[PDB]
RNA sequence: GGAAGUCGGCAAAAUAGAUGCGUAAGUUCGCAAGAAGCAUUGGCUCUGAGGGCAA
RNA sequence: UGCAUGCGGGCGUCCGUGAUUUUACUGUGACUAAAGAAGCGUGACUAAAGCAGUCAUUUGACUUGAAUUAGAAAGCAUGGGAUAACAAAGGAGCAUUUUUAAAGGUUAUUGGAGAUUAUGGAGCUG
RNA sequence: GAUCUGGUUGAUUCUGCCAGUAGUCAUAUGCUUGUUUCAAGGACUUAGCCAUGCAUGCCUCAGAAUCACUGCAGCAGGAAUCUGCGCAUGGCUCAUUAAAUCAGACGUAAUCUGCCGCAAAAAUCUUGCGGCGCAAAAUUGGAUAACUUGGCGAAACGCCAAGCUAAUACAUGAACCAACCGGGUGUUCUCCACGUGAGACGCCCAGCGAAUGAAUGACAGUAAAACCAAUGCCUUGGCAGUAACACCCAGCAGUGUUGACUCAAUUCAUUCCGUGCGAAAGCCGGCUUUCCGGCGUCUUUUGACGAACAACUGCCCUAUCAGCUGGUGAUGGCCGUGUAGUGGACUGCCAUGGCGUUGACGGGAGCGGGGGAUUAGGGUUCGAUUCCGGAGAGGGAGCCUGAGAAAUAGCUACCACUUCUACGGAGGGCAGCAGGCGCGCAAAUUGCCCAAUGUCAAAACAAAACGAUGAGGCAGCGAAAAGAAAUAGAGUUGUCUUGUCAUUUCAAUGGGGGAUAUUUAAACCCAUCCAAUAUCGAGUAACAAUUGGAGGACAAGUCUGGUGCCAGCACCCGCGGUAAUUCCAGCUCCAAAAGCGUAUAUUAA
């Protein structure tokens, strides 16, 4: 009662639920970036919708609208900034050709996994969770965390891990005490 | 009656955030309109943040710290508005509640000699007991001898020191006018025509400095000077122009980037 | 109690008005005064904002003018002798607003004495000139002042103000209640 | 409006039409408004004759306006 | 108290004038209907309304 | 406190007289509480959120930010007049100007103010 | 994502529904839940009934203390009580309600308006002493609480009598200092006249507000002269001028506002009772008829906060609802009454109006929006519920006080229900917060706190010295709903490039246990850490994931047992009568996943 904190939705399920093409593509996605449900496709799925559902909006106004001027620059923005986009296509009409794998690449567990630090996209995903992982600094243990361009050169083991420059991990540091009592 | 104002329902230029509490400081009768006004409670702590809350506030507001229009004012519930100054000589703060050109209340630092004088806007004309003719202005002010050519929509230059009257700017072509309603609130431009329609409401026209042209009611409109080069008030940073929304937003980011 | 309210009112369209609040004190209505003729009696009535309302019971004498000479005198009231409205409020005696009375011509025939120097200092006999020249006095209410009693008009509400003023009828309205009163 | 009925005494009823739009289908609806209006003896209108009316205090149950002008 | 009387409310009791509201099933639409019911009536002192004939 | 006063046309302000044109539609503009919906900016670890905050790193900057929108119909101002609407008429049911002179029949100005007069303007006819 | 699929035939092509399908801050129910964030939460049915407790009180330097109150030695603090303000807000709920309410847009020149802002104020023969005179910083009066005494009563948010004493309670009352202005007058007196005369002096009145009359509250389509009485001038007969005005004021309003006014305001005459008007005859501070400041109050006035009224356009279904209204108001008129004010709001009289198929009247379901769901678009549907508006406090009515109530944790009465009692009598109103009982498919703690947000108020905070607040906040309960996110990761060798299986080796991390601590009003969550000299912990990582399915729609078995038109499944088509792709099981597989079914509504389809 009298509380304003708004919420939203992130996702929406698919209406036909037992169509072959789409488990079988969904099934390679997951595989594929690691993900745990199919949850998490659909999410990226509902970003893409309303990117599209803005895009196809302002591409209806005139090219001289100022609100297609303000949102499609801000669209455009967007987009170059999370690296869903290439910096060599700027017209809004490449924001309707962006695919579910382009915003799957930008995740931080396929991040970490491309950039060498982690074994497999399975490894990244235990080692963002683990606390292992920072970007600029700061521990991130989101696996669909959105890595911006920017922060992309930032990613490397936290301070604070055993694999950064931290303190022993748990299976040393409990060896270490049997040995001390042994 | 109504002795509370629900936050939701206190208005957005005091901003105050939803999640902080169900209340808003409900100001009281005065000079200024509850719509129009800002309280002595949301300037001490949202804006100067001189008190951490409201309990700071009383302490502060009731030892009479804080003058408005040079009088010590010991309620938080106190409306204060456009054109008023707000003095704290502990700290050495005076300020005139101005609009900026988004339409937000601005806190315009004065300067001695200055924070003397006040803009009021004769709203009604009346003859008192004696025959003595009562210029009403739209700070709640009543003024006994105005001007003899002082007419309803005209400014006088008040002195809050001495309480005396110096000098009266006509509601005419070309003059410098600020915006105090609508959506142009906060601008500032010249009376290019006033439009006059007997029993309803009057339509002024007014052009900036950048020569962009803009409408208002005529009650909305506020003389502050002959011409907009020659102000008898010191206006926020913006100078009441309008920037373009896309303009603004460009500005901003390259702004944002240098820092960075 | 007495309201004045709309609800209880049949629609122009002969609908029978559905009330869905309890009576308001701010629509609220009161019993007449029915002022008679009397011993000044007067009842106070607390009105809304705090102010008073002065309820006459009953009224003796009255402040009544002399339009013609803009002058006034506190005559006694006679008796009531038309009432527009009803002929059982002239036999009850009952004293409301435009109701015709019989007051005292006395005071009237005191002040043109003194006034012009004509009964109905030789600078006051000047000045009686002077007012005389252009001066002309109606034949009936001369007439009227001879007789004792003069017609007058009441122009207070005794029922709100508690005070019986009136003026005296002169030219066409004079001649109007006259013909009504033979 | 236009004068609608003469027969009450100082008083006329005018009929305000009007088109009213019904936004689902698109189209619009032919509707009228009566009205009790005070009329001053300065004018003798007719049924059929059009009028200004201008607003004023409640002067009984239903007339809140009164005759400005006539047009024939 | 109120039909327990008696074959049976027989006999008696009861209802009543005028005026204003109001009046059900059924009906051949005419009625049913004074259906049923609910109110008011005196005396006195007044006030309105309802006309004729002349200039 | 005379301490005062001076060195032919077009405006804009208010009155008085003089034949009358709106509405729908469409473009602009106003006037329109928030919350909610779009939306700018912002790595609250992400996000649902929130309107915060950011940066120097000696006591403070950003004369910090919190932009903009949409919102039915009806009401308000103004521009356009194609398509339409409302009203009127029903066509004999109808309608010249300008010079001049002469004839007739309760205004300023006379130093105010109160009568009285006459003189003309100006209209009214011929 | 502008989408469809199964079932009518021996086959075919249609129409057409049934069924399937997706969402819902839609609820309920079943099974299952390890973290973490954010949240709805007795609306639906019974505006049903309620035990108990708490929800509205307020004191500064600055209204009134002689507590027979407490410290110090008159100074402080001060329980009670009178006085002033508030209790008409907030909270709850959605029963009533369709020319109503409400929304947007207007109006009140038809009105009221405490607290708050800015202002205004010259009426009002009072006091002391003496005997009308003399003087002046006005040294005013009577009560009543608390308290004491006696008490009454079973009690009662029940009472009586007597005795004390306060005021910013109540009442009374202030001359001169102290002005300007105007109207009546006198058989007053001085002058000029030979009276539209001029002066004084005397006398009645002349303040704000209110009442009734009378004026003003402007002008804004014609130029010239003559004469008469009064009168201004220049001059000693004229008309050059020229604000107005017979001094003491030679300019001390010839000029309010609006679109509009019978309004503002001014002048004249008369009136004003108690139902108006103190410099509260007030209280505190500093510097010392000492004068400076603070706030407190009466009255007048207009801004603000409001209140009340009016209504331009709009607002579900229903004709198996077609007429409705008008004794006793229906539509309009007149004079009144009443109101704060307009008004058929109401008395009297008058006239026949007014509304209705463009749906009146009646009936049915509904609080109204802002907004929610769903949605290519158009639409459909929900809105008891946070904000705004309205309305109610068991059901009706009535009312006092007050600026504001037709108030309900105010009063009065009746009805229903109900509580205490000593039988004579006295009480009650949770649709406030917790809690019960019932009702139901259906909805939490008789918790902590005023730390934040506000409200009230004599009130900044502090100092012997902490205002109240179930508004509100914080926790508990809470798979309504929303966000994030564990249940493992890397290899080794062997076996059957990748990929299975066994074992076999490394690290890592939380769930959890704790803390120098952090948070918090205090706690609790969340964050930080497992030494900084110095700090616990996974291998079956038993720290063990479920919910539905496997003929088709619709992803997934022509598997193995059992049953044998039985039991049962099956939303629909259908399966089951001994070799069941469908039941009951096992295994294996499929879909979603800390969630997944079912029922009922609703949107799409
Ligand atoms: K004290
Ligand atoms: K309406
Ligand atoms: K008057
Ligand atoms: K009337
Ligand atoms: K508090
Ligand atoms: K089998
Ligand atoms: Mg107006
Ligand atoms: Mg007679
Ligand atoms: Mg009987
Ligand atoms: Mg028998
Ligand atoms: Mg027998
Ligand atoms: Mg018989
Ligand atoms: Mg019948
Ligand atoms: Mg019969
Ligand atoms: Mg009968
Ligand atoms: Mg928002
Ligand atoms: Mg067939
Ligand atoms: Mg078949
Ligand atoms: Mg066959
Ligand atoms: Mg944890
Ligand atoms: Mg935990
Ligand atoms: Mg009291
Ligand atoms: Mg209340
Ligand atoms: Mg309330
Ligand atoms: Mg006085
Ligand atoms: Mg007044
Ligand atoms: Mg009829
Ligand atoms: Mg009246
Ligand atoms: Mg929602
Ligand atoms: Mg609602
Ligand atoms: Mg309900
Ligand atoms: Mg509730
Ligand atoms: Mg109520
Ligand atoms: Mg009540
Ligand atoms: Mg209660
Ligand atoms: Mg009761
Ligand atoms: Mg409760
Ligand atoms: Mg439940
Ligand atoms: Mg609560
Ligand atoms: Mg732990
Ligand atoms: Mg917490
Ligand atoms: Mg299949
Ligand atoms: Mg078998
Ligand atoms: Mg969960």
């Amino acid at each position: 009662m009298r509380n304003y904190n708004n919420f939203n939705r992130v996702w929406k399920a698919p209406r036909r639920p037992f169509e072959k093409e789409r488990l079988d593509r969904e099934m390679k996605l997951c595989g594929q970036y690691g993900l745990r449900c199919k949850r998490e496709i659909w999410r990226v799925n509902m970003t893409l919708s309303k990117m599209r559902r803005t895009a196809r909006l302002l591409l209806t106004l005139p090219e001289n609208h100022p609100r297609r001027l303000l949102e499609g620059s801000a669209i455009m923005r967007r987009c170059h900034e999370y690296g869903f986009l290439d910096e060599e296509k700027d017209k809004l009409d490449y924001v309707l050709s962006l695919t579910v794998p382009d915003i799957l690449e930008r995740r931080l567990q396929t991040i970490v996994f491309k950039a060498g630090l982690a074994k497999s996209v399975h490894h990244a995903r235990v080692l963002i969770q683990q606390r292992h992982i920072a970007v600029a600094k700061q521990i991130v243990t989101i696996p669909s965390f959105i890595v911006r361009v920017s922060s992309e050169r930032h990613i490397a083991f936290a301070d604070a891990s055993p694999f950064g420059n931290g303190r022993t991990g748990r299976v040393k540091r409990v060896r270490a005490k049997a040995a001390k009592r042994h | 009656a109504k002795k509370h104002l629900k936050r939701l329902y206190a208005p957005k230029d005091w901003m105050l955030s939803k999640l902080t509490g169900v209340f808003a400081p409900r100001p009281r009768p005065g000079p200024h309109k509850l719509r129009e006004c800002l309280p002595l409670l949301v300037i001490i702590r949202n804006r100067l943040k001189y008190a951490l809350n409201a309990r700071e506030g009383e302490m502060i507001l009731r030892q009479g710290l804080v003058h408005v229009d040079n009088h010590p004012r010991r309620d938080g519930k106190y409306p204060a508005g456009f054109m008023d100054v707000v003095e704290i000589p502990k700290t050495g703060d005076r300020f005139r509640l101005m609009y900026d050109v988004k339409g937000r209340f601005a806190l315009v630092n004065l300067s001695e000699a200055e924070a003397q004088i006040k803009l009021m806007k004769v709203v009604n004309l009346y003859t008192a007991t004696g025959r003595v003719p009562v210029a009403v202005t739209h700070d709640g002010h009543r003024i006994r001898y105005p001007d003899p050519h002082t007419s309803i929509g005209d400014t006088i230059v008040y002195n809050v020191k001495e309480k005396k009257c110096v000098d009266l700017i006509k509601n005419r072509q070309g003059k410098a006018v600020i915006v105090t309603g609508g959506a142009n609130r906060g601008r500032i431009g010249e009376i290019v025509k006033v439009e006059c329609h007997p029993g309803a409401f009057n339509i002024a026209h007014l052009k900036d400095a950048s020569g962009a042209e803009f409408a208002t009611r005529a009650a909305n409109i506020f003389v502050i000077g002959k011409d907009l080069n020659n102000l008898q008030v010191t206006v926020p940073k913006q100078q009441g122009l309008r920037m373009n929304v896309i303009q603004e937003r460009e500005e901003r980011l390259i702004a944002a980037e240098a820092r960075k | 109690g007495i309201v004045r309210s709309r609800l209880h009112k049949r629609k122009i369209t002969g609908g029978k008005t559905k009330i869905h609040r309890k009576r308001m004190k701010a629509e609220l209505g009161r019993l007449p005064a029915n002022t008679r003729l009397g011993a000044r009696r007067v009842s106070p009535v607390r009105a809304r904002g705090g102010n008073f309302k002065i309820r006459a019971l009953r009224l003796d004498t009255g402040n009544f003018a002399w339009a013609s000479e803009a002058i006034a005198h506190r005559v006694r009231l006679l008796d009531v002798v038309y009432n527009a409205t009803s002929n059982e409020l002239v036999r009850t005696k009952t004293l409301v607003k435009n109701c015709i009375v019989a007051v005292d011509a006395a005071p009237f025939k005191r002040w043109y004495a003194k006034h012009y120097g004509i009964d109905l200092s030789p600078k006051l006999q000047r000045e009686w000139t002077r007012r005389r020249r252009n001066h002309r006095v109606e034949k009936a209410i001369a007439d009227q002042l001879r007789e004792g009693r003069v017609l007058a008009r009441i122009t207070s509400r005794p029922g709100q103000s508690g005070r019986a003023d009136g003026i005296l009828l002169e030219g066409a309205e004079l001649q109007f209640y006259l013909k009504r009163l033979e | 409006g236009v004068v609608h009925s003469t027969k009450m005494h100082r008083t006329i009823i005018i009929r305000r039409n009007y088109l009213h739009f019904i936004k689902k289908y698109q189209r619009y609806q032919k509707r009228h408004k009566s009205l009790a209006v005070h009329c001053s003896p300065a004018f003798d209108p007719k049924q059929g004759d059009e009028v200004v009316i201008g607003q004023c205090r409640p002067l009984s149950k239903t007339i809140r306006y009164n005759v400005l002008e006539v047009v024939s």
